[PDB]
């Protein structure tokens, strides 16, 4: 099914995980409107740029090497895909976003081409 | 046999549209109107990029290009006016006489009393004025007080046009068409691409066309439906006919405070003789130039046809003469001396009379009228005529006569005649193409 | 040869598609100049976003998944890519672009991070 | 050790070669701001565009096809990278940098993908 | 909290009377002057 954009805002993780691309195509597309429009591609390309930084630029979906602390969440996988929705999962993991990214840039990408150079350089 | 779609980006694909340009200059040493505090200078070079084989099809009738310039240059003579002294106290009755000694000849000597600046004070000066500018009611007052408000165009500003470059933004692009014979829509064979057009000079003219491009090879005529005389008719010569203005008359100019920062710039009364304006025309170069156009011409009305030349007959004062700008007067000239001919089948130098006015409401401006400032000094400006705006006297009953009027009704046609060879396209970069390729399997 | 921005629009396809690169770089290099610069920024960053949702970012082409429905158009590949200018293609194909750029989300990539998801959860 | 944004501009290319993520990340993030914002987000994208006609668009550090010209510089792998800053180098290497670019895109990106379907051809 | 970081071992040229940054602000203080001028009483009849 194709619900539409946001459509499973209020579905669980794992439901709304699925139509990635639903979200992500209205996400882009006379002085209020020109300040609006530059605001627009401004915060898109804010997270463009996050994802630049943690190497997942071309793909919605990327896997990590930082580990899971459990003390962001106690949780497990069938309890967090199955039982909640990204937006009560976002306000649960709002103390850790800003410390999460942190991790994300320096624990893999930070070192991921560091040991690129060392491993290309023969 | 098994195809799959496949993308690409980059691909050498448009589509008409209209988009927001901007102005383009090279940097110069002041304060012209158009160039304005700061116009993006030009490229050191220009890379016309030619198109083989690629065939596109313009319009410059409805060209939106026309429209964007159209209102650009009213939009800039009006952010140019704000600043300047507006003579709203101006409207008081003048006391006039006629010059006195007219021989054989209409510039009016007035009195009237003006606000110092002190604001309780007053003094009584006097002023001359082109009849043209004044009606009476001996009393007189400005023609514009009764249709609208006044303001004087500042002394600095030169209303010499420059050339200007229209640019479109990136992703979008000018198509631009090198055909010769192009008549003035059509396919055009061969077709260059540009981020910006040559240098445009807006001049601002009436009939006929003022420091323009000349178009090779044959002179070109351009219509938008050449069996209807409602659509103006737009000529461009091959070889420019050579013209010289001049105010003979010795304008001096006094200076009068009638207020607070505010001065008004008065003319003076005239030192030495009094002889009108003029323009000069080569009768034989004209006479060459006419014959060639009548040539062109019988192309669309069978062959021997009776083609003749009359004067301008309909509107109003403004439209019915050759206006235009020279040193910073305004020339007001009677075109009847060139279009008194008739075609079938020493220097000798014609001359033009021109009269000046200073009030001034251009492009059909009902509103804020503009002062032109007298100019001290005599005036000469040497121009070319590159091209013609014509008009018929209606249905004529075809292959008996063909009799032709000057007009110039609206001043976008003065656009299309430099704009004609541009047209505006934007980039699509994304095309999708089947090919015998797959992704890697999941 | 280099002919330059857009050199090659009236060659045929295949002669074309060679030099992407030149449409590129000029692809992306007050008042009314502002409007125009944002206006080219968010024209550029659409088709970016479209190569985004295609996952197709950093390459000027990517092949797919999606078939050749024979309704589309009913050339070969000697009679598209040797006989054809993208212009004229553009416009054989402009009943299909919107239909195959949404089957072009869906068909893959709306289905190509699912099957992801379902491979790397070993 | 984490220096900061631009850091590592006084130590050796090297060194600062080991945090591109700190320079990249504050490199992203009425009418005086507002044209501000715009200059910025065009200038990120210009770098961004470089990268994507190179071939590199999710990368910080990518290798490429180009050989070293001995007339560009005369240096060393050591000479280069444990006895010069990215700021005198770029010096050096400032009547070159639009020849490398030229031969970046056109010398492998634009024989990379001519190649790419002449070989995904089968 | 303003950033500011140190930036061991680098050497810059300064120039301050060739510095832009000052017309930047000349301009600004002159265009702010008239900006705060415009709504204000105009004492054009006061030149009794
Ligand atoms: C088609 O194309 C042709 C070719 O371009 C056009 O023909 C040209 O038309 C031009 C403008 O119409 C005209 O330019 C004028 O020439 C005058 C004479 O030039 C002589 O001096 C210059 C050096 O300055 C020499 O290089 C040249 O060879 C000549 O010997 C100039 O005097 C004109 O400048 C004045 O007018 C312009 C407005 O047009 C002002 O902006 C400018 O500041 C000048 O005005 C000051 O000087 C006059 C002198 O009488 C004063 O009356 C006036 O108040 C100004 O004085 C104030 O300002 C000064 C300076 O700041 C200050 O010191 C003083 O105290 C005052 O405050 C102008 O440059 C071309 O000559 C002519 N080309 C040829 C070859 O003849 C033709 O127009 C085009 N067709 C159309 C329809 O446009
Ligand atoms: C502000 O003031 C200015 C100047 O003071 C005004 O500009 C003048 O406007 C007047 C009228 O608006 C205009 O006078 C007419 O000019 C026409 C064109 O030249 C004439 O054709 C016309 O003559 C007819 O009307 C006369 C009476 O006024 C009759 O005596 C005469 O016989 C004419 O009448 C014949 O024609 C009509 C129409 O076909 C017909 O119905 C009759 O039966 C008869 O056959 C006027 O003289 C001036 O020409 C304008 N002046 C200039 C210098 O251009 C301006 O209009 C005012 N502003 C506003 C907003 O009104
Ligand atoms: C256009 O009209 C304006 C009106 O403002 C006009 O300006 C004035 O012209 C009159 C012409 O009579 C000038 O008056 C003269 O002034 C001189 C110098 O002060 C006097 O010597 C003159 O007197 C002689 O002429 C009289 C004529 O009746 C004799 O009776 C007498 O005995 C003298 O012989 C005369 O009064 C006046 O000065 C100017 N005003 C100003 C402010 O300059 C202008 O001249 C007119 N245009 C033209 C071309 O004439
Ligand atoms: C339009 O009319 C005006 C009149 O208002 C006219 O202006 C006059 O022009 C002449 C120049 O042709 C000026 O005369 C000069 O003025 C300067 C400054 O005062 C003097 O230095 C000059 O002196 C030289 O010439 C003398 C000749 O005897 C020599 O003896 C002397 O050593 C110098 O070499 C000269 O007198 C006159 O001042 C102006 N008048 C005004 C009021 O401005 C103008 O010429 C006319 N316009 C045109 C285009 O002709
Ligand atoms: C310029 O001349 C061309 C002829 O090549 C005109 O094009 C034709 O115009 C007629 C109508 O006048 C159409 O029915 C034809 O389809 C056109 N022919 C071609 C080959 O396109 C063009 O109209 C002329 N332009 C003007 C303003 O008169
Ligand atoms: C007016 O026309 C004359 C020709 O009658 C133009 O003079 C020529 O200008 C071109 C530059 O466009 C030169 O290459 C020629 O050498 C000039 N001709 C001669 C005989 O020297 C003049 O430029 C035109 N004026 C304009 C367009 O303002
Ligand atoms: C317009 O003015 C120009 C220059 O003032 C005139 O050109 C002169 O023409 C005669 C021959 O007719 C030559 O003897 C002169 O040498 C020319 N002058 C220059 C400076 O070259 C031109 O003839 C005038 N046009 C008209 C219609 O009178
Ligand atoms: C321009 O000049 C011509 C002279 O050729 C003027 O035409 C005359 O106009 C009157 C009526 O106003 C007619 O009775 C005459 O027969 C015309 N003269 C000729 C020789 O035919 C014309 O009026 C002038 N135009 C302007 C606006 O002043
Ligand atoms: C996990 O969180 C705890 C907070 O108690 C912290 O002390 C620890 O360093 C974190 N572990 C890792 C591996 O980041
Ligand atoms: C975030 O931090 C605040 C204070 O440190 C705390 O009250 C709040 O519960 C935290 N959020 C979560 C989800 O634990
Ligand atoms: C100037 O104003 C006075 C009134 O004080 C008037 O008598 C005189 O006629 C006015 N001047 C002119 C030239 O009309
Ligand atoms: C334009 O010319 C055609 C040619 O016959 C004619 O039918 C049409 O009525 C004309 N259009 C106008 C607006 O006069
Ligand atoms: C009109 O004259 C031209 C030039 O001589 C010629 O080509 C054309 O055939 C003539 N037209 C007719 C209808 O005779
Ligand atoms: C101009 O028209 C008038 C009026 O018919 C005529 O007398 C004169 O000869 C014409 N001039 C020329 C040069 O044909
Ligand atoms: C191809 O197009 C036809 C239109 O007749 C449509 O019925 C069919 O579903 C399409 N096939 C595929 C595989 O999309
Ligand atoms: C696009 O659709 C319209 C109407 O459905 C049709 O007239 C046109 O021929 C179609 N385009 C193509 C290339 O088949
Ligand atoms: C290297 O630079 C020299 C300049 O002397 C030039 O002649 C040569 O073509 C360049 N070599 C390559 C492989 O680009
Ligand atoms: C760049 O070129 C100029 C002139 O060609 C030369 O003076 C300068 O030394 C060159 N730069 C380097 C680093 O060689």
């Amino acid at each position: 099914v194709s619900l539409g954009f946001l459509g499973a805002a209020g579905s669980t993780m794992g439901a709304a995980s699925m139509t990635l691309t639903v979200q992500a195509r209205n996400l882009l597309s006379g002085i209020k409107q020109l300040q609006a429009r530059v605001l627009a591609v401004e915060h898109y390309l804010r997270d463009q740029q996050l994802l630049g930084i943690w190497g997942c630029s071309g793909k919605l979906i990327c896997c990590t090497n930082v580990p899971w602390n459990s003390s962001w969440s106690n949780r497990n996988l069938s309890e967090i895909w199955d039982n909640m929705t990204w937006l009560q999962w976002d306000k649960e993991i709002s103390n850790y976003t800003q410390i999460i990214y942190g991790l994300l840039e320096e624990s893999q990408n930070q070192q991921e081409k560091n040991e690129q150079d060392l491993l290309a350089l023969d | 046999e098994n195809l799959w779609v496949t993308v690409y980006y980059g691909v050498p694909v448009w589509k008409d549209a209209e988009t927001t340009l901007f102005c383009a200059s090279d940097a110069k040493a002041k304060h012209n109107v158009w160039a304005t505090h700061a116009c993006v200078p030009t490229d050191p070079n220009p890379q016309e990029i030619h198109l083989e084989n690629v065939t596109e099809e313009f319009n410059m009738w409805k060209n939106n290009m026309v429209e964007q310039m159209h209102e650009d240059i009213i939009s800039l003579w009006d952010q140019s006016l704000k600043p300047c002294v507006k003579l709203t106290p101006l409207c008081v009755t003048l006391q006039c006489t006629n010059y006195a000694p007219f021989l054989i000849n209409e510039l009016k000597n007035c009195s009237f009393n003006m606000t110092t600046e002190l604001r309780d004070k007053k003094q009584k000066v006097y002023s001359l004025f082109y009849r043209l500018d004044v009606v009476q009611i001996k009393e007189y007052r400005l023609i514009n007080c009764n249709t609208s408000a006044i303001t004087q165009a500042c002394p600095k500003v030169s209303f010499e046009p420059i050339p200007i470059h229209y640019c479109a933004p990136a992703g979008f692009a000018i198509l631009k068409c090198k055909d010769k014979k192009f008549n003035g829509t059509g396919p055009c064979p061969s077709v260059s691409t540009v981020q910006c057009t040559h240098g445009i000079k807006p001049v601002v003219s009436t009939q006929l066309l003022l420091n323009g491009s000349l178009a090779e090879e044959e002179v070109i005529i351009r219509s938008e439906n050449i069996t209807n005389n409602a659509k103006n008719i737009l000529v461009q010569l091959n070889t420019p006919v050579q013209i010289n203005c001049t105010r003979p008359n010795n304008n001096t100019v006094k200076s009068i405070r009638i207020g607070p920062g505010q001065a008004f710039y008065y003319t003076g009364d005239i030192i030495g003789d009094i002889r009108m304006a003029h323009c000069n025309v080569s009768k034989a170069t004209w006479n060459e130039t006419l014959g060639k156009v009548v040539k062109q011409l019988r192309k669309h009305f069978g062959n021997n046809t009776i083609i003749r030349f009359a004067q301008s007959s309909g509107g109003d004062l403004e439209v019915t003469t050759h206006s235009f700008n020279c040193g910073g007067e305004f020339f007001y000239c009677n075109t009847s001396g060139l279009f008194n001919s008739t075609w079938i089948s020493s220097n000798d130098s014609i001359t033009l009379p021109c009269r000046i006015k200073q009030i001034i409401n251009m492009w059909q401006r009902i509103g804020q009228a503009m002062y032109a400032p007298p100019i001290q000094g005599v005036i000469r400006c040497v121009s070319n005529i590159t091209g013609l705006i014509l008009t018929r006297d209606g249905g004529s009953t075809n292959s008996t006569t063909e009799t032709f009027r000057p007009g110039g009704g609206d001043m976008r046609d003065n656009w299309r005649s430099e704009l004609y060879k541009y047209k505006v396209v934007k980039i699509e970069p994304l095309g999708v193409a089947p090919t015998r390729c797959k992704r890697r399997v999941v």
